[PDB]
RNA sequence: GAUGUCGGCUCAUCACAUCCUGGGGCUGAAGCCGGUCCCAAGGGUAUGGCUGUUCGCCAUUUAAAGUGGUACGCGAGCUGGGUUUAGAACGUCGUGAGACAGUUCGGUCCCUAUCUGCCGUGGACGUUUGAGAUUUGAGAGGGGCUGCUCCUAGUACGAGAGGACCGGAGUGGACGAACCUCUGGGUUCCGGUUGUCACGCCAGUGGCAUUGCCGGGUAGCUAUGUUCGGAAAAGAUAACCGCUGAAAGCAUCUAAGCGGGAAACUUGCCUCAAGAUGAGAUCUCACUGGGAACUUGAUUCCCCUGAAGGGCCGUCGAAGACUACGACGUUGAUAGGCUGGGUGUGUAAGCGUUGUGAGGCGUUGAGCUAACCAGUACUAAUGCCCGUGAGGCUUGACC
RNA sequence: CCUUGUCGGGUAAGUUCCGACCUGCACGAAUGGCGUAACGAUGGCGGCGCUGUCUCCACCCGAGACUCAGUGAAAUUGAA
RNA sequence: CAGGUGGUCGGGUAGAGAAUACCAAGGCGCUUGAGAGAACUCGGGUGAAGGAACUAGGCAAAAUGGCACCGUAACUUCGG
RNA sequence: AACCCACUCCCGUUGAAAAGGUAGGGGAUGACUUGUGGAUCGGAGUGAAAGGCUAAUCAAGCUCGGAGAUAGCUGGUUCUC
């Protein structure tokens, strides 16, 4: 099970020895439990976890009745986590305190999104020359396929289009500090997204 | 790509674009109502208001700073004497923009710009 | 130095004045060489008499560069001019006296010789 | 406000007030051979504050016939001391025009006594 | 490049099926009973029940 | 009644008759190295000098610098050095025009994409009453490389020289993804200055000269920077190694029975994924009016009724070609302004002085400050249209 | 022609270049033979300065491409 | 219809100058506009560390550039 | 520099243009450039010679006649049983 945070910025802290540790600061709202999916109706075994503060005009009556089976009184977003074996009942604030120092973690965000990218930026695709007789084609792609005998272009090719706001995870980062008073996790490394994004922090898969 | 970049080009070079917003302001402080184009009004409201904020403090150094960005005698005379004193207790937000139909020849959406008390 | 055909002088007494990089040793195609790496030089311009004659394949270590070295801090040392120190067949230096400063980052298993003659 | 509030706790005062165009002397910690010691590094300051944005400066020393310059992080636990031996007027905050000049041409002028 | 066969009546009319129109922003002025576009100045110069021009 | 020929660049895909790494019979294999042959296609597979060259010969590397198919891959993707029409000259042959599967200098590479093929991205409808939100995963992709040290241990091995297997610990290279805290790079913010025209003149300043030419530089974007990754393990096997054991009194890894077995295979890790027409699953919300015709899953019309919701519209966005997505509309901090900071730049003008003057000094860390942070209603975010009225019939379980 | 003949120089490495040998398949004296200062938008090599040519591209400024209103072609086509 | 067309006039400030930069007299805003600020194409600006490693070939770009004085090689038809 | 000419690169090729443009180049008091008016013509002129030019046409123009030239060669040849 993990915690849903929010990317806030990159800083740098010092060991008193002399080295610097690049640190990504993550704010954690305490996460309420919306419901608990047992294995008998649903097959699988999971929880629903919610971060707060959405205005009470934007919730539909389908949702507003859904956050009244438990008294969650919820805000933006509803995420789910698949867990092995645990017991969470009605509404229970899952806080930062699951983690300790050390503790290899996985962090999933989206990314910053670049609009419609050519093959050089998208696929790292070295281009033709600039002088020495070259026509209009200075950084176009090269050729696509072979001649007559397949006749077609072959699925999976590497053309160009839309660098991603796709969902990307970085894996096996480590926690530098856990702050329960200001609700922070400090993570040594890069965290996918823009500042002010949304971030999920799981304990590590490989470990 | 323009992530978090502010200001729009309007398909004019930068010396044109400087000398056009200097000229839409200097005609607004004569007639106090202008029928202009809608993206040219959204960027007029970031040039004209540091002239009205500046007018609230009379100085030889301010009347030279005012002349050096709206270069006209009549617009400097119209500030510091009428405006700046009329808006002496207004914390910002000196104009308003009212969308008004479309141009006949193109479809350029129009807008009015109008001083707020008049 | 940091690329093939990079002119760089030496920091040594017995050697020649200027040498030129021809091959960056190490991996499959290392493209750059920082401070503390083995390159292979040709001798391009010799003193009227030293020890090393003009036009000879030798082996050198890189000791100063204008791009800098970067420690575990933000703090970097950045010289001006590039500089190498020639080696023998075995990697031990040829000359006696090293000119100018070096860095402390070079001192290792095999290079306690030149940091003795260094003064830094 | 939250990374602006963490960054008040790493900052505990170590440095005096100084400008570009000054001849500082810097005492840095040297950990080698299982013994810590200091080392003096004296030159002329050419780049100043928030150079990334968390406060790093730069100082140019003329070594044994060879130039060298060194960029220091201010609130590091390596930059220990900082004294100011001389100061003058430069007018032009960044002195990168001294990576070319070398001798009597690179004399920092003295309007300021 | 040019085509190799011409396009029939079907494949010509299928192309222009996505090209229709829309105008939906009409609104009645509360005071004068005049019809105009939503969030625009009415042609007699009234915006939300106030003469502006 | 035209299928544009050699080499280079760009981009590739398959074969295995394997160059490297992985498993392994035999050796004229002491050890380190090897030679040779079976199994294996997962990832890799050099920069240069000289030539039009592929090829080659050299210099220096490396774990290794593989051999083929794909019109001897690839000109509606590039080049035009080679063969290359018209010019001109050499050597040879012909009395001559001229020629040579001999040399040498010069010489125009055309196209706006209709059909798959596609790589990205939406509209329509469907999923058997309609919505909002969260999900199982059938299936398909992405990835997969390796060196050098050090401990084991100068031990086994060997006259000596020389020197390991198995296991462990480090930190480099080539490739990839993310990300700006750092180290740098980057035009509209602040200075210096040259020619000239102007604002009535002096001061001050503003046009044009490629941003006039330059010094610096916030946000964003970025690599040459920063961090992370390639597994561990489990199954079923290949070559091979067997254990019991007959047929064939013995022998025999096989006929029955029972195991060990490699980067290949199937999971394992990251992503999309119910248009998976087999259209799945949970939770929660909405709607409980008549009448007539003709024919009764009843169909059709008339009238009242329009809910859950959604869409148009507006302010915008580290979302964007258009769309789509996301946040918000007075229940109000969505964008602009305003007030304090922060950052940058480098001590304004005006006055007062000093001097014959340009200048210095007090003026003085001054003034100005885009994209950043915090607060604040000062200006701008004011109805209408879609969508209805309890959800078919057969069987079984069922009061 | 055989041929990248052989020898020396220049480069870490030179089928081109420079200097010689002469074994001229097939040089040679007004279809001139060998030298030659100055001149070439002339052919071939080598060097200093210099650089986005290039390792390897990153960012900014204009005019198009994209969206909206007005006008509105072309080659091609047996039928889909 | 970015092409072609003989001859006179030709001010000011800098400059040797009818070159070049800003202006007077006089004349014009080039008969489709508005947006937004993707790839890619064209005409441009700056660049870390290297400095021909690119390529048939330093093609192209960058650099050099004024006036006064000092100073100047082999070679030669005695001018250069 | 005007002026005449056309050495290189890129753009253009359905061009703005049936041969230009923007940057750079060569000559620039003479074997120069050019305005007006005249002379030379089709197996015939002119030519510092390339088979070049003679009205966007040139190893012998353009136009009207001989002339419905000749084609063992291509293409086509129409209502039923």
């Amino acid at each position: 099970i993990g915690v849903v945070g929010r990317k806030c910025g990159m800083t740098r802290i010092f060991t008193e020895e002399g080295v610097s540790i690049p640190v990504t600061v993550i704010e954690v709202e305490p996460n309420r439990v919306t419901q608990f999916k047992t294995e008998e109706t649903d097959g699988y075994r999971a929880v629903q976890v919610t971060a707060g503060e959405r205005r009470a005009s934007r919730v539909t009556k389908a949702q507003a009745g859904h956050f009244a089976k438990a008294n969650v009184a919820a805000g933006r977003g509803v995420w789910e986590f698949r867990l092995g074996e645990e017991q969470y009942a009605a509404g229970d604030q899952i806080t930062v305190d699951l983690f300790q120092a050390g503790q290899m973690v996985d962090v999933t965000g989206e990314s910053k999104g670049k609009g419609f990218a050519g093959t050089i930026k998208r696929w790292n695709f070295r281009g033709q020359d600039n002088t020495h007789g070259n026509s209009v084609s200075h950084r176009v792609p090269g050729s696509i396929g072979q001649c007559q005998t397949p006749g077609r272009v072959f699925k999976g090719k590497k053309m160009s289009g839309h660098l991603g706001a796709e969902r990307v995870t970085v894996q096996s980062l480590e926690i530098v500090r856990v702050d329960a008073e200001r609700n922070l996790l400090l993570v040594k490394g890069a965290v996918p997204g823009a500042t002010g994004g949304d971030v999920i922090v799981r304990p590590a898969a490989k470990a | 790509m323009r992530h978090r970049k502010s200001g729009r080009h309007l398909s004019r070079t930068s010396a044109h674009r400087k000398a056009m917003f200097q000229n839409m302001a200097v005609s607004l402080f004569e007639h106090e109502l202008i029928k202009t184009t809608l993206p040219k009004a959204k960027e007029l409201r970031r040039v004209a208001e540091p002239l009205i904020t500046l007018a609230k403090e009379d100085s030889v150094a301010n009347r030279r700073l005012a002349f050096d960005r709206t270069r006209s005698k009549a617009a400097v005379g119209k500030l510091f004497n009428d405006l700046g004193k009329r808006y002496a207790n207004r914390p910002g937000g000196y104009l308003r923009i009212l969308k008004c139909g479309f141009r006949a020849g193109d479809n350029a959406p129009m807008a009015y710009v109008e001083l707020v008390d008049r | 130095m940091i690329q093939t055909q990079s002119m760089l002088d030496v920091a040594d007494n017995s050697g020649a004045r200027r040498v030129m990089c021809i091959k960056v040793l190490g991996g499959s195609h290392r493209r750059y060489a920082g401070i503390g790496d083995i390159i292979k030089v040709t001798v391009k311009e010799a003193i009227p008499r030293g020890k090393v004659k003009k036009g000879q394949v030798m082996t050198a270590v890189v000791v100063r560069t204008k791009h800098g070295v970067r420690r575990t801090d933000g703090s970097i040392i950045r010289f001006d001019g590039n500089a190498a120190v020639l080696l023998n067949n075995k990697q031990e230096p040829i000359g006696t006296r090293i000119f100018g400063p070096v860095t402390r980052e070079l001192r290792t298993e095999k290079f306690m010789k030149i940091v003795s003659l260094a003064p830094e | 406000k939250i990374i602006q509030q963490i960054e008040a706790e790493q900052m505990n005062k170590e440095i005096p007030a100084f400008a570009p165009g000054d001849t500082v002397i810097v005492q840095v910690k040297v950990k080698e051979g299982d013994r810590q010691r200091l080392q003096a590094f004296e030159g002329v300051v050419i780049a100043k504050r928030n150079r990334g944005l968390n406060s790093a400066f730069t100082v140019r020393k003329i070594s044994n016939g060879v130039g060298v310059e060194r960029t220091f992080q201010t609130y590091s636990p390596i930059v220990d001391s900082l004294s100011v031996k001389r100061r003058g007027d430069v007018r032009k905050a960044k002195l990168y025009y001294l990576r070319a000049l070398s001798g009597k041409a690179a004399r920092i002028k003295e309007k300021l006594v | 490049a040019v085509q190799q066969n011409k396009k029939s009546r079907s494949a010509r009319d299928m192309r222009r099926s996505h090209d229709a129109l829309e105008s939906n922003a009409l609104s009645v002025e509360k005071s004068t009973g005049e019809v105009h576009l939503r969030h625009h100045v009415s042609p007699d110069g009234f915006y939300r029940g106030r003469k502006v021009v």
